[PDB]
DNA sequence: TGGTCGGCGCCCGAACAGGGACTG
DNA sequence: CAGTCCCTGTTCGGGCGCCG
């Protein structure tokens, strides 16, 4: 039935008043079902009938369920939520089948009419005013408030979830040796007592909680392994995301690829290596999400690829506290990388990816740590544990990219894992003026509100050279001239600038950016065996420097 | 029942901290709760639920080889908003003497706080959030009853009550300057390490049985110079080592208004190749000897204005090397410093960093009577992930992240 | 016909934010 | 000094996915 537990308090926005929008007519049919339920619900006081007293109202519906000849009642409370006081949600994250450790008994149990369990406090009921329509829509609608958590409500969860947790306060506490994994009213009881033993604790929790007036109705897996939790199923000794079917289609919409890119991110928390940099990519202008949108070819591939790896069976298995947590990346390349975590070789507890390309001027090694970092954090949200790791990156490429950037970078214990793409720096800069090497002095500029603007160097062994360029900016010109001050010169070279700008951009070594231009950059540099690149002052009239600015000033 | 608790709000027009509370630890949770479950057991924290929509980070520590774990929170977030009542109402006259002190010993006490009653209907604001491993379970929250370590009023309301307990120490040995800051007091003298040591075991007798307790662990900040803006030490110049002790007196200019420019401005005037060498005039080889005596006279605009924000900038150069920028304004540099690795177990970047954002704060405190708003050298995510491992302040300076090129490193290089 | 809530994730767009460089 | 651009980040909301 309803619950004795506490009541919980909750208040209006300052100054703030209840709902008063009426009902949007519905079928015949939902009113039927809201009907034949309203008709239990109040008879179980789960809802009080009202009169004329009650100035407030809002919206209802109905809807069914999986295979279920069972409607939920739900409320439109979204005024009501708006002028409703606002809580701390405390459901933090998401279990993970990773995260569970092998048990010698598992169950299954799900409350039944889980909110509607739970008394609403009886100042607050005043507001949960509702009307349900007639079909003859002749009598007027009968009215009725909620006693207990409302469907939809925004405060609704975060009680639920607590009044729950101090259910279950006491047997926990008398039974510390029980693992009750918690998702809402979904129940997860771990155990490692003998069947025997096992479903006896069993019951004891069930008859605790209906007699704190939680039912635990027979939709209770028992021998039922495969188990169905969160969306998995779990077996004595692996688990597998359930059933995870993917769109055939035709012509693509817009939300149609949203659904895409959502289930196959599903999916990738065990089938590795899906991946979606050009489906996504595939969503950049913003539209309508009932609009006709092409498919690329990037895309028609990457759609195909993934579409076959969720054809082989794959799963995952449990966790073991008394073995190392380790993890392995690999690069996917264009900037996505793939992972997995095990702990035998073979049997890993979860897999994933990292295709956030953080920045306009990164490399490799920066979206590789950016990728460790992600992967620990996540891990120590499943084993409150940080994983030693496996990395296709040299253990010297790192001892240099490290002691030589300019940000402090860490990485865990690492080692390394010969397993190409490997990752390297594609090239070096010379911190040390390289002798017999032509020396450049570079820089360019361009107008305001005119449209182009230059770039040009000059070498210390005599040599000129300047370009007319359309469009640019004080940034685009102090580069698109470095450009050619590589091409225009051999394996050893000497640039120098009075700007940062490209002074930092190329200070990173990056050898991936948005703008083409930068790439033009890299590429060449990657072809030259020796370069520096140092800076002085600009308009401070240095040598070979004020030569440079008027050669473009103009 | 006779007690005070000193009623107190937030500034106007200013909701309290709802600040999502962060991943931890198997080690970090065991304790944290195990904690707490003390803490209630004795009334300083008592069980909460979602109606309260304010809440902080929290996480601990364990520390100094006690091998016992203290928790903190991250009240940051609330101590900005807590109103003026520990800024325009109850302030700190700056004990500046300390700066002097041969030897000052630091020790956390605000373990006396918790006998301190707080304002209940301010209570609502201390809730913090603790989490689960793998969620099992939602999170588990808590409000304070008595005195929050690490937040602002919590020794300021305190203090009064606090002062009166050092009378009979305090006015024995007047010569020592005591400053107490969140939950540290400081005891700064003069005295050797025989006996001066000796003593700040005295005024453990003294207040544990005047009720607070507590479980090189000295310092003398001053007794440390700041390395000055060196230049380089040579006896041939090429194109480029020109050119870039050039582009340096450039900026390392703002600083001194008064610096050389032109003799050494003047050695090029043409398209010259960076490897040749072209030493100097005796003008410019003046000016090396000149703009190198700026470099031992300290800058000049500094005035300590405790109106504005300390702040500071932090460089990466080489084997521990790290370089403290902590200044005021534009190239206002009240003062700076570095930290390298000790000759010990060479750690990593961030755990240093961190050490190195704790030193430069721990005499920022004691220099200034405040801390910090670090603009940091680390990338958001790394920070946040690791930072909370090598940490024994029992305080958090607020920070902000920041990239940039060097080249600007040099010239504390 | 359609329509609710909270948690987490992914991606995208927009609105910020701070530097550096120039113009008035 | 300002008022500006360039540029680089951040933050936030939105949609879909998964769970209840
Ligand atoms: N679509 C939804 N909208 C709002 N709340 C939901 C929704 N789905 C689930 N909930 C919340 C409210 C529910 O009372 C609670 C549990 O739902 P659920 O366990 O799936 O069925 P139920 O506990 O309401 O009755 P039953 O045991 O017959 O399934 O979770
Ligand atoms: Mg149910
Ligand atoms: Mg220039």
């Amino acid at each position: 039935p309803i619950s004795p537990i506490e009541t919980v308090p909750v208040k209006l926005k300052p100054g703030m008043d209840g709902p008063k929008v009426k009902q949007w007519p519905l079928t015949e049919e939902k009113i039927k079902a809201l009907v034949e339920i309203c008709t239990e619900m109040e008879k179980e006081g789960k809802i009080s009938k009202i009169g004329p007293e009650n100035p407030y109202n809002t919206p209802v519906f109905a809807i069914k369920r999986k295979d279920s000849t069972k409607w939920r009642k739900l409320v439109d409370f979204r005024e009501l939520n708006k002028r409703t006081q606002d809580f701390w949600e405390v459901q933090l994250g998401i279990p993970h089948p990773a995260g569970l450790k092998k048990k010698k008994s598992v169950t299954v149990l799900d409350v039944g009419d889980a909110y509607f369990s739970v008394p609403l406090d009886e100042d607050f009921r005043k507001y949960t005013a509702f009307t349900i329509p007639s079909i003859n829509n002749e009598t007027p609608g009968i009215r009725y408030q909620y006693n207990v958590l409302p469907q939809g409500w925004k405060g609704s969860p975060a009680i639920f979830q607590s009044s729950m947790t101090k259910i279950l306060e006491p047997f926990k506490k008398q039974n510390p040796d029980i693992v009750i994994y918690q998702y809402m009213d979904d129940l997860y009881v771990g155990s490692d007592l003998e069947i025997g033993q096992h479903r006896t604790k069993i019951e004891e929790l069930r008859q605790h909680l209906l007699r704190w007036g939680l039912t635990t109705p027979d939709k209770k897996h028992q021998k039922e392994p495969p188990f169905l939790w969160m969306g998995y199923e779990l077996h004595p000794d692996k688990w597998t995301v359930q059933p995870i079917v993917l769109p055939e289609k035709d012509s693509w919409t817009v939300n149609d690829i949203c659904k895409l890119v959502g289930k196959l991110n599903w999916a990738s928390q065990i089938y590795p290596g899906i991946k979606v940099r050009q489906l996504s990519k595939l969503l950049r202008g913003t539209k309508a999400l009932t609009e006709v949108i092409p498919l690329t070819e990037e895309a028609e591939l990457e759609l195909a690829e993934n579409r076959e790896i969720l054809k082989e069976p794959v799963h995952g298995v449990y966790y073991d506290p008394s073995k190392d947590l380790i993890a392995e990346i690999q690069k996917q390349g264009q900037g996505q990388w793939t992972y997995q975590i095990y702990q035998e070789p073979f049997k890993n507890l979860k897999t994933g990816k990292y295709a956030r390309m953080r920045g306009a001027h990164t490399n490799d090694v920066k979206q590789l740590t950016e990728a460790v970092q992600k992967i620990t954090t996540e891990s120590i949200v499943i084993w409150g544990k940080t994983p030693k790791f496996k990395l296709p990156i040299q253990k010297e490429t790192w001892e240099t990219w490290w002691t030589e950037y300019w940000q402090a970078t860490w990485i865990p214990e690492w080692e390394f894992v010969n397993t190409p793409p490997l990752v390297k720096l594609w090239y070096q800069l010379e911190k040390e003026p390289i002798v017999g090497a032509e020396t450049f002095y570079v820089d360019g500029a361009a107008n305001r509100e005119t449209k182009l603007g230059k770039a040009g160097y000059v070498t210390n062994k005599g040599r000129q050279k300047v370009v007319p360029l359309t469009n640019t900016t004080n940034q685009k010109t102090e580069l698109q001239a470095i450009y050619l001050a590589l091409q225009d010169s051999g394996l050893e070279v000497n640039i120098v600038t009075d700007s940062q700008y490209a002074l930092g951009i190329i200070q990173a070594q990056p050898d991936k950016s948005e703008s083409e231009l930068v790439n033009q950059i890299i590429e060449q540099l990657i072809k030259k065996e020796k370069v520096y690149l140092a800076w002085v002052p600009a308009h401070k009239g240095i040598g070979g420097n004020e030569q440079v600015d008027k050669l473009v000033s103009a | 029942s006779p007690i005070e608790t000193v009623p107190v709000k937030l500034k106007p027009g200013m909701d309290g901290p709802k600040v999502k509370q962060w991943p931890l630890t198997e080690e970090k949770i065991k304790a944290l709760v195990e904690i707490c479950t003390e803490m209630e057991k004795e009334g300083k924290i008592s069980k909460i639920g979602p109606e309260n929509p304010y809440n902080t980070p929290v996480f601990a520590i364990k520390k100094k080889d006690s091998t016992k774990w203290r928790k903190l929170v991250d009240f940051r977030e609330l101590n900005k908003r807590t109103q003026d009542f520990w800024e325009v109402q109850l302030g700190i006259p700056h004990p500046a003497g300390l700066k002097k002190k041969k030897s000052v010993t630091v020790l956390d006490v605000g373990d006396a706080y918790f006998s301190v009653p707080l304002d209940e209907d301010f209570r609502k604001y201390t809730a913090f959030t603790i989490p689960s491993i793998n969620n099992e379970t939602p999170g588990i929250r808590y409000q304070y009853n008595v005195l929050p370590q690490g937040w602002k009023g919590s020794p300021a309301i305190f203090q009064s009550s606090m002062t009166k307990i050092l009378e009979p120490f305090k006015k024995q040995n007047p010569d020592i300057v005591i400053y107490q800051y969140m939950d540290d007091l400081y005891v700064g003298s003069d005295l050797e390490i025989g006996q001066h040591r000796t003593k700040i075991e005295e005024l453990r007798q003294h207040l544990l049985r005047w009720g607070l307790t507590t479980p090189g662990y000295e310092l003398h900040p001053d007794k440390w110079t700041v390395q000055p803006i060196v230049l380089p030490e040579k006896d041939s110049w090429t194109v480029n080592d020109i050119q870039k002790l050039v582009g340096k007196l450039n900026w390392a200019s703002q600083i001194y208004p008064g610096i050389k420019v032109r003799q050494l401005s003047k050695l090029l005037r043409g398209t010259k190749a960076l490897t040749e060498v072209i030493p100097l005039t005796e003008e410019a080889e003046l000016e090396l000897a000149e703009n190198r005596e700026i470099l031992k006279e300290p800058v000049h605009g500094v005035y300590y204005d405790p109106s504005k924000d300390l702040i500071a900038e932090i460089q990466k150069q080489g084997q521990g090397q790290w370089t403290y920028q902590i200044y005021q304004e534009p190239f206002k540099n009240l003062k700076t410093g570095k930290y390298a690795r000790m000759r010990g177990a060479h750690t990593n970047d961030v755990k240093q960093l961190t050490e190195a954002v704790q030193k430069i704060t721990t005499e920022s405190i004691v220099i200034w009577g405040k801390t910090p708003k670090f603009k940091l050298p680390i990338q958001k995510e790394t920070w946040e992930t690791w930072w909370t491992e090598y940490w024994q302040a029992t305080w958090i300076p607020e920070w902000e992240f920041v990239n940039t090129p060097p080249l600007v490193k040099l010239w504390y290089q």
